């Protein structure tokens, strides 16, 4: 029985044919990402370790990633046929489901006070 | 597997490091420099249940008795079971006692 | 409450109850593989060995690099803040 | 500080690791650890109770005031 | 920061893919941008969707609590993957069939209460009796009005 | 300490411990015998059930199949 | 960028701790591990590695298959039972300098030996700055690795984080 | 249930601290003699929470048990209460076999004590309760229901039987872990471990659906 | 109210004839004595309101949002004094006049008696409000968030004019209680839709209503702290005050005309709740949270019932204090860090414990922890909206679940966890840090004895 | 204290102590002690605030209303004359809230009194609430957060309305 | 179960429905049948505050039982002979509703049997 990796439970390593094809173009990669995380990891330590240094080291890094989850957006958004549907699917759809879920109650509710057929015998408070 | 000999020197300098630090977070003699029978057993039991029974159910009782119960329906009791053969203080009425059982 | 001589002997006491190991020919700096003729899957159990003895894990990156007895002694007092 | 026990005492005769070396030695495997865990099978460890044992404790002694409580109340109901 | 060191828009040429990598600190064969859809990703790597619970342990991270590097570049969703939140660790049971067999459960206990229910266990004895008119009065029953005798006889 | 750690030993014990659990567990079962021994019908039954096929058809009110 | 041999050596550890899982007892335990440990040893001399490829791919799915569902961990490892239980007290060697006079005064001993690591590392700082510049190939470090203290009187570059570190059990 | 179940805390507590915080019960074992009163503690509360007669657990779950047998109810509901009635006795043996029987699996150095006072006391108090505190409040409380007193011996007795049962199962179950064989894993032993797969899969879709949803829509 | 208006104004010659060192002592204290004397307001009555001349009246509804207004003059001037230290001392005197001018037009806009009045106080603020956002932002943002605050208000602000002066035409008076005895049914028509709408738009913008609320997550995020806090605590509650005035003379259209806004009010509240979850940025997480919690106040003001406004007021109270101590709480971490992210420094229960504290009570009145006032308002809306329809149980009880995950989040988040490593310059607490925070949640708790004072006429 | 009138309570029957044990009733000497060590004591602090209380004897007043007439005897936006009414009734509104109050205080000591025959023996006074929160619901429900007289009256009106065609239908 | 088994696998046209039982008339073959005696009056259980559902033909035991453990407190270990009999009177109670079942049993099968000879 073979692994079945989901969204949600991913193919352990161990088991990834990938992990054993380590060729020379696979290992040359792998240099190149750990020189990257080196080169990186020594900017780091150089203001790490600095015994002036009082304060926040800013992370280039970070500041991207928050920027990216809200400034971006907008310039790099499109109205197409795929952000239209799901603005209006997720957008207007909700408003009107449940317009109609409370003035079909409403409604329904108001007909059985107009008949006297609520039973509202203690309901002095609203 | 095993250590380089440059990265056997690195850890051999840093152990004695780490080593003289830990060292050095003992306190001294003097820190911290402070700024300036069965009986004894009794005593606290006594003084804390004075000041904590005694002294509490002073101010409830006092509460209770001259402000709570002075007002109506704030403390609310179920009456009294009443049996038969009871006796009423009230008013010294007797209850009777229940028909004759069959034999069981 | 470790001393670095009580980890010393634990570490020691622990080889010594392994067969495939001269209980004479042990000391502090013998090569696993160099001074014993242990091998590789030797030196893992060894390595298992010492976290149950001391009752806690040695990562496999760590693990590979602990080749004599005197870096394992070292290695735990380091872990566990043991200066004397 | 600490004194270890002589480690030559501990040996996987007498013990269930003893058994083991012994299915083992039939296929010509060889339990290189098992001196190491000898402790657990000597001394103080040897004998556990069983399960049945471990309930009745307090048996015995719980079963004599039983009867002295109980022959006393036949004594008492006998006057 | 320098706005040639923030996002930018979806890259279109391959220099500007080999830019957009340099900024983010990653090797251009490893950078891959979302789908140019009008979603508002730009030029913003997507990185693998994993949770940082599948990061190395004993690795010295720079942050030990979220398992990142100072200067990596962070998921989009990183936080959504922060330890505390969605975990995507390979299980010991494949996905499909953990569901499979929950489900599974779950439909034959709400089946076997319908069953229970519908041939409910019970003893073999008649209603339990109760005196003065099964108790109309003390039930608060209307003095005023007169139920109906509900008698019981001896057996 | 008072009781010192060992190695690879059954551990130190005092005289208070031992007499204490075996004083506690002598009760649970003292405790167990004495009810059972007034509270059988707690465990067992406190009335006879009845067997209902063994009941007459006279004290039943079960008239005869020609009525 | 494991090679093989350690990932052969990884898959040993690692079966044999969920071995131990499912064993439980240490004589039963002992039995089995002997047997693992032989079959490991009747492909150990293997050197066809297209064919010692396959046997360590197989193994790792026959360990998937046979995985304890619920591996004993060590209490402090990660996902442990006290895994990071004593973070909260761990409190970085900085905040003392926030501390008011009279707290100060409280340690006076301590203090001074905490003035004179604070000398050292200001002495020794600029040297272990040039050291790693001068170490450093030209691209930059291709590795996470870092050297030792060369010259008598140096101390290894970056040293202060981790020699001054908390305590595992700081309180 | 406050009794005895509190007490089998407080006992696990004083295990956890004599093994340096060890909560593994495959690493315990050995400690009937070496904790003597934890162990005595430990079988009183076992007894009662599987409700051996005349404990504090028997003057509730016997009760319940009989109540439940004979009344108006749900077929399906009765058995699965009985059933996880045996089931108290299985788990129940899986702590005593594994933390207080066989021989130890712990570290070597020994650090178990538990002849602190506060420890004791405190454990003594509660064991005193769960001996006697349902046979005191029971006789005092006054009546407000009509108990059902009249039924089947097999309705009677069902709690007893299915209790006892329970234990005779948990250990040829247990005894068998020390035979010399080697079991693959059922997928009733694997339900069972990741209890149900419900934290897999609710814990994982249930976050991420409405994690992804409050970006990728609200949001953005 | 010449009693509180001729004293607020005498704050402006104080603050200018001050010695130089001496202007936020003289400010802070005499802005402190003025919100001593707004407690003379708690004369109500039973039936009448306490109506002091042609020109001015308080009832139930004005006093607590008079109290609450004079109240966070002195704590605004407690928590901008540090981020304005080196500012020169005419621009200083420049901001702290500002505050007061702001303080002036709120209080005669609470207690204005004629709606066209009340319109242009209400107008009024937006200029000392636009003034304080973009001349003392600290980024570039703050251009836009002044142009997207100034538009927003003034595209609804200018149709509610017109509104108003065809009212005045139409009945003869905007007197507010004129109004209540001339009042006449509005019909069925066009017309009276859209006089409904401009009635009513203008104070959806400043509540603001869902899908009307962009502009507010770019004030927050880029108003000085006094700016945040008088905008959440206050400003907000302009719009709720002046539905729950307007809303009078708009019966019994309002039965038909509310479904479109209560619709996106009770979606709103579950949007933006679940948008905090993922929120990066400190102050835009509780500006969101803002929102959230406007919705049902919102709802309440719509559905009319006594319990629903007496639940509209005390929210709207409650959620003035708990939502300025938030951002007073994010901005003490901002002086320290510089940065808005969440995650940057994380672990500060480790760092500041006593700072911790205030983040666990302001959380606990965010997520409505009976029995706090927060509970009282938010619980007081709920039971009056299942009444208007059973089914809105489902939402409003969906939504305290999310508030809580989201309050405790930011709890989590920062304060615990593990510290981060580079970050040390965590300085201890200040003094005046820690009393700006409490000077916030003790009067919040001490509300929870005698709730009766922020429950509105309806009470 | 207060009048028995308004908060009516039924005379309590307690038993006489008929004890069939030999043993002490603990309750006994704890209310003996009770009486000693907590009733005394706190008796003797109030009789002395009571002593300071008789020095300096002082009264306050319940404030009277007189009646004004109400808003049906009103002209249409004569603002003076509505204002009275609208008073008046915003007060008399206050006052039926606290009738419904007291009411429902009845009910529910008369609930707690009568434990377990409650149902039975409460009949009385659920009737009584019954009825009372039936004319108070018919006066002031659904009359919204910007009642007044005017629509109160209104809301009557509509009442009278359907009760005059129904009387002449039938 | 017995019955359980009858009535669910079994012909269910002869076993009493315990929801609708009984069905047939309480004096049919039943010459003279008296009344069930209520020893208790009703103000009696109205001063006992008895729960309701303890007002049965039992009550006068369950008084008794009651009154006596008020008067032997502090003993808990009094009235045991009171609370027997009013568990015994219980567990006549209980087999007069068991022979209630049986009665209707075997008339339903007397009927089933007897509209066989009806057509046979
Ligand atoms: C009703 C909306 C209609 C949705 C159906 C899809 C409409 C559509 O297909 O628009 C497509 C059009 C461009 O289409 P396309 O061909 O893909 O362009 C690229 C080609 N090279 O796209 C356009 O340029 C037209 C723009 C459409 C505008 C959509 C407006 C609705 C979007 C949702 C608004 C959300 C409202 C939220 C309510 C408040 C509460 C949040
Ligand atoms: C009525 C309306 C219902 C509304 C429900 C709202 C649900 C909100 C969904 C959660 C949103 C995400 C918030 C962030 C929380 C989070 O991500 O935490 C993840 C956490 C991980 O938990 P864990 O598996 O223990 O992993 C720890 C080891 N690393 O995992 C968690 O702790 C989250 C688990 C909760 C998942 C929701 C489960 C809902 C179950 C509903 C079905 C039952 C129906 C009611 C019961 C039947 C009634 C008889
Ligand atoms: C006292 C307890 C009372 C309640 C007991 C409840 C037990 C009810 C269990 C229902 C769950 C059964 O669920 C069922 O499991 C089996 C076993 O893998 C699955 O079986 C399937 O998957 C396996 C593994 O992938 C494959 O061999 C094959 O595809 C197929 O056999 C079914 O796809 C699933 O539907
Ligand atoms: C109304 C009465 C209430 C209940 C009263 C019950 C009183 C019972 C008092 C029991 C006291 C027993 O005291 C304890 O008994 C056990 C019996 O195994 C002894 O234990 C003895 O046997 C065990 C092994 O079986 C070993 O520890 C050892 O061989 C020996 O000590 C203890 O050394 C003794 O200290
Ligand atoms: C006929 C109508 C004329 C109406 C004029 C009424 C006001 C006349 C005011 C005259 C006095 C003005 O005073 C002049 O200005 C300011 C304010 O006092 C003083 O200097 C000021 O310094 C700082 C502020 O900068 C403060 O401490 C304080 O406001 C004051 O000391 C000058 O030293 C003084 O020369
Ligand atoms: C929450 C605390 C707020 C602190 C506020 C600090 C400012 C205090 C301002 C005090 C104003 C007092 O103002 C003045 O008080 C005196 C009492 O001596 C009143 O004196 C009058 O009161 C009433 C008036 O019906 C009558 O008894 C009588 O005519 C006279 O005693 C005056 O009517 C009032 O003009
Ligand atoms: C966020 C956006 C919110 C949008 C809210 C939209 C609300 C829409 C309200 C619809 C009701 C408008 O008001 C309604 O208009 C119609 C005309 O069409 C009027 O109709 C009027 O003229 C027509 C002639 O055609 C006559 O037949 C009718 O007798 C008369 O009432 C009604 O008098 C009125 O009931
Ligand atoms: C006889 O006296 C009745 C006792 C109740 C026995 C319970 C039988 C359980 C059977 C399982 C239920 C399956 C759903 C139809």
């Amino acid at each position: 029985p073979k692994y079945e990796a989901s969204r949600l439970s991913s193919l352990p390593t161990t088991l990834d044919p990938a992990e054993y094809d380590i060729s020379s173009e696979t290992r040359k990669a792998q240099a190149e990402r750990l020189a990257i995380r080196s080169r990186l990891k020594r900017e780091y330590q150089l203001q790490y370790y600095d015994p002036s240094r009082r304060g926040v080291i800013e992370d280039p890094a970070l500041v991207r990633w928050t920027y990216a989850r809200s400034a971006n957006i907008y310039p790099n958004f499109r109205p197409n046929t795929k952000t239209s549907l799901l603005g209006a699917l997720f957008g207007i759809g909700p408003l009107v489901f449940w317009y109609y879920v409370f003035k079909t109650d409403r409604d329904r509710k108001e007909k059985l006070i107009q008949e006297g057929k609520l039973d509202r015998t203690f309901n002095i408070s609203y | 597997s095993g250590y380089t000999p440059e990265e056997k020197l690195r850890l051999q300098q840093l152990r004695e490091l780490r080593r003289r630090w830990l060292k050095d977070q003992e306190l001294s003699p003097r820190e911290p420099v402070l700024p300036p029978n069965v009986i004894y057993k009794t005593y606290r039991h006594s003084i804390f249940a004075f000041t904590h029974v005694l002294i509490p159910v002073w101010i409830i009782h006092y509460y209770l008795k001259y402000h709570v119960t002075t007002k109506p329906y704030t403390i609310v009791e179920k009456k009294p079971r009443i049996f038969p053969g009871d006796t009423i203080l009230e008013t010294g009425e007797v209850i009777p006692p229940m028909k004759e059982f069959p034999d069981q | 409450p470790l001393t670095l001589e009580g980890i010393k002997d634990r570490v020691l006491y622990v080889l010594k109850l392994y067969d495939k190991i001269d209980p004479e020919k042990l000391s502090v700096n013998s090569h696993f593989m160099k001074d014993l003729g242990l091998d590789s899957l030797d030196q893992v159990e060894i390595i298992m060995a010492m976290e149950d003895e001391f009752g806690f894990e040695i990562p496999d990156i760590d693990a590979e690099k602990l080749m004599c007895p005197q870096e394992i002694v070292d290695y735990i007092a380091d872990k566990k803040d043991v200066y004397e | 500080k600490m004194e270890l026990p002589d480690y030559k005492q501990w040996k996987i005769e007498g013990t269930p690791l003893e058994t083991v070396q012994e299915k083992l030695a039939a296929r010509g495997l060889r339990d290189p650890w098992g001196r190491n865990e000898a402790w657990r099978y000597m001394g103080g460890f040897a004998n556990n109770v069983s399960f049945v044992g471990a309930l009745l404790k307090g048996f015995k002694w719980g079963f004599a005031a039983f009867v002295v409580a109980i022959g006393a109340e036949y004594y008492l109901e006998s006057q | 920061i320098t706005k040639d060191m923030l996002p930018g828009p979806y890259p279109k040429t391959p220099e500007e893919r080999a830019a957009a990598a340099k900024k983010y600190n990653m090797r251009v064969e490893d950078y891959e941008p979302y789908p140019d859809d009008g979603t508002g990703y730009g030029d913003y790597p997507k990185l693998p969707d994993r949770s940082q619970q599948e990061r190395d342990p004993w690795y010295d991270w720079d942050h030990p609590d979220l398992r990142l590097n100072w200067g990596e570049p962070m998921h989009w969703d990183l936080d959504m993957y922060i330890r505390n939140r969605v975990d995507t660790s390979p299980t010991p049971v494949n996905w499909n069939l953990m569901c499979k067999h929950l489900f599974g459960f779950v439909a034959f206990m709400l089946f076997m209460f319908w069953v229970g229910e519908t041939y409910p266990a019970y003893q073999p004895v008649g209603p339990k009796q109760y005196p003065y008119n099964n108790l109309y009065l003390e039930r608060g029953g209307d003095p005023n009005k007169e139920p109906e005798p509900v008698v019981h006889y001896e057996i | 300490a008072h009781i010192e750690p060992r190695y690879r030993q059954f551990p130190q014990l005092t005289r208070s411990q031992v007499i204490q659990a075996e004083f506690f567990s002598a009760t649970m079962w003292f405790w167990i015998l004495w009810r059972f021994w007034h509270d059988s019908d707690a465990v067992l039954g406190h009335f006879p059930y009845p067997d209902p096929s063994q009941w007459t058809d006279e004290e039943l009110g079960i008239p005869p199949d020609d009525e | 960028y494991l090679t093989h041999q350690q990932k052969v050596l990884r898959l040993y550890k690692r079966a044999l701790r969920h071995l131990e899982s499912w064993c439980i007892h240490r004589d039963k335990y002992r039995y089995f591990a002997c047997l693992l440990r032989a079959r490991f040893d009747e492909h150990k001399n293997e050197k066809d590695m297209v064919k010692a490829t396959q046997l360590l791919r197989e193994a790792e799915e026959e360990f998937w298959h046979g995985q304890h569902p619920q591996p004993y961990i060590f209490p402090e490892s990660p996902g442990g039972t006290s895994y990071e239980r004593y973070e909260c007290y761990k409190v970085p060697e900085w905040c003392l300098d926030d501390w008011h006079p009279s707290e100060k005064a409280m340690y006076p001993d301590y203090f001074a030996k905490r003035e004179q690591w604070k000398k050292l590392r200001r002495e020794s700082w600029e040297r272990e700055v040039k050291q790693l510049q001068e170490e450093t190939p030209v691209g930059g470090p291709r590795t996470e690795a870092l050297p030792p203290a060369r010259k008598q009187g140096d101390l290894p570059p970056l040293w202060w984080h981790i020699v001054t570190r908390p305590r595992e059990r700081p309180m | 249930h406050a009794f005895f179940k509190a007490m089998l805390f407080m006992c696990s507590g004083s295990i956890i601290h004599s093994l340096n915080d060890e909560q593994d019960i495959r690493k315990m074992g050995g400690l009937f003699k070496a904790m003597p009163f934890t162990t005595t503690a430990l079988i009183v509360g076992s007894l009662a929470l599987t409700g051996m007669p005349f404990l504090t657990g028997f003057y509730s779950k016997d009760l319940i048990i009989e109540a439940a047998n004979t009344s108006y109810t749900n077929a399906w509901a009765l058995l699965m209460t009985l059933i996880a009635t045996s089931f108290t006795a299985i788990y129940s043996t899986r702590i005593i076999f594994f933390a207080l029987l066989g021989q130890p699996r712990f570290p070597t150095l020994v650090n178990i004590n538990e002849n602190n006072p506060l420890l004791i006391n405190s454990i003594k108090r509660l064991l005193i309760g769960s001996l006697f505190a349902g046979y005191i409040i029971s006789n005092n409380i006054p009546p407000t229901t009509i108990p059902q007193m009249t039924m089947p011996y097999y309705l009677k007795t069902t709690a007893l039987i299915v209790t006892i049962l329970g234990f005779i199962l948990a250990l040829e179950i247990s005894n068998m872990t020390k035979n010399l064989k080697y079991h693959y894993p059922s997928n009733a032993f694997k339900f069972s471990t990741l209890l149900g797969y419900f934290p897999t899969i609710m814990h994982r879709l249930a976050p991420y659906m409405n994690l992804s949803m409050s970006q990728k829509s609200a949001s953005s | 109210m010449l009693k509180y208006i001729i004293p607020t104004i005498m704050l402006m010659p104080l603050t200018w004839l001050s010695k130089n060192n001496m202007i936020w002592v003289n400010s802070t204290a005499h802005s402190l004595l003025i919100s001593f004397t707004s407690l003379l307001l708690m004369n109500q009555f039973g039936d009448n309101s306490l109506n002091f001349s042609l020109l001015f009246f308080s009832d139930s509804l004005s006093t607590p949002l008079l109290i609450l207004t004079m109240w966070l003059l002195p704590l605004m001037l407690m928590a901008s004094q540090h981020h304005l230290s080196k500012e020169n001392l005419t621009r200083k005197k420049l901001f702290i006049t500002m505050l007061i001018s702001l303080q002036l037009f709120l209080i005669m806009t609470f207690t204005a008696m004629e709606l066209i009045l009340f319109y242009i106080l209400f107008e009024a603020t937006l200029v000392p409000t636009l003034i304080i956002i973009t001349r003392w932002g600290n980024q570039t943002e703050r251009l836009n968030a002044g142009l997207y605050f100034l538009f927003y208000t003034l595209a609804g602000s200018l149709p509610l004019l017109v509104a108003l002066i065809y009212i005045q035409n139409t009945v003869g008076s905007l007197n507010f209680l004129m109004l209540q005895y001339w009042v006449q049914p509005v019909h069925n028509s066009w017309s009276n839709v859209f006089m409904w709408l401009a009635c009513m738009m203008a104070f959806m913008v400043k509540m603001p209503l869902y899908g009307l609320h962009l502009w507010l997550p770019k004030a927050h995020v880029e108003a000085p702290i006094a700016g945040s806090m008088v905008l959440a605590a206050v400003l907000l509650k302009l719009g709720g005050y002046g539905m729950l005035r307007i809303t009078l003379i708009l019966n019994p259209m309002t039965d038909f005309m509310a479904y479109p806004f209560i619709m996106l009010s009770l979606w709103g509240m579950i949007m933006t709740s679940s948008i905090c979850l993922r929120q990066t940025d400190l102050k835009s997480l509780i500006a969101y949270s803002s929102v959230s919690h406007m919705a049902l106040v919102i709802v309440a003001i719509l559905i009319q019932t006594p319990w629903s406004y007496m639940g509209a007021t005390a929210l709207m109270i409650a959620h003035g204090l708990t939502s300025s101590m938030l951002f007073c709480l994010a901005n003490s971490n901002y002086e320290r860090i510089h940065s808005r992210t969440m995650i940057l420094a994380r672990g500060l229960q480790t760092l500041l414990p006593l700072m911790a504290t205030w983040w666990l009570l302001a959380s606990l009145t965010n997520l409505a922890l009976p029995p706090t006032i927060n509970l009282i308002g938010e619980l007081f809306v709920v039971m009056s909206t299942f009444s208007w329809s059973n089914i809105t149980i489902i939402l409003m009880g969906v939504n305290m679940v999310i508030t809580a995950l989201y309050s405790l989040y930011m709890l989590i988040m920062t304060q615990r966890g593990k510290y981060t490593y580079h970050i040390n310059n965590i300085s201890p607490s200040f003094t005046r840090e820690n009393a700006l925070m409490s000077l916030h949640i003790l009067p919040l708790l001490l509300l929870t004895l005698n709730p009766k004072i922020i429950l509105g006429p309806l009470y | 204290s207060w009048d028995k009138d308004v908060y009516p309570e039924p005379p309590r029957r307690t038993p006489a102590p008929s004890p069939q044990t030999s043993l002490p009733n603990p309750i006994t000497y704890l209310t003996k002690a009770f009486d000693l060590l907590v009733d005394r004591p706190v008796t003797l602090v109030r009789e002395f605030i009571e002593r300071q209380h008789a020095k300096n004897k002082y009264y306050y007043y319940h404030r009277e209303f007189r009646r004004v007439p109400d808003i049906t005897e009103c002209q249409e936006k004569d603002v003076l004359c509505m204002f009275e009414a609208e008073m008046q009734w915003r007060r008399d509104y206050k006052v039926d809230q606290e009738i419904v109050n007291i009411i429902q205080e009845r009910l529910k000591a008369c609930q707690q009194r009568e434990g377990e025959s409650h149902r039975q023996n409460c009949a009385k006074e659920l009737e009584q609430f019954t009825q009372v929160v039936k004319a108070y619901q018919d006066r002031y429900h659904d009359l919204g957060a910007h009642y007044s007289a005017r629509k109160c009256l209104a809301k009557q009106k509509q009442r009278m309305l359907a009760e005059r065609k129904a009387a002449k239908e039938a | 179960g017995a019955h359980l088994a009858r009535r669910y696998l079994g012909d269910a046209s002869v076993e009493p429905d315990p929801l609708r039982m009984p069905t047939f008339p309480p004096d049919y073959g039943f010459p003279e049948r008296k009344e069930r005696e209520m020893v208790a009056t009703q103000q009696e259980m109205n001063d006992a505050q008895l729960v309701l559902q303890q007002r049965d033909y039992c009550a006068h035991y369950l008084i008794r039982f009651l009154k006596c453990k008020r008067d032997s407190f502090p003993n808990f270990l009094a009235c045991k002979h009171e609370r027997h009999d009013w568990d015994y009177c219980e567990h006549l109670d209980y087999v007069k509703r068991m022979k209630e079942f049986e009665r209707e049993r075997r008339l339903l099968q007397r009927k089933k049997r007897r509209e066989q000879r009806e057509a046979d």
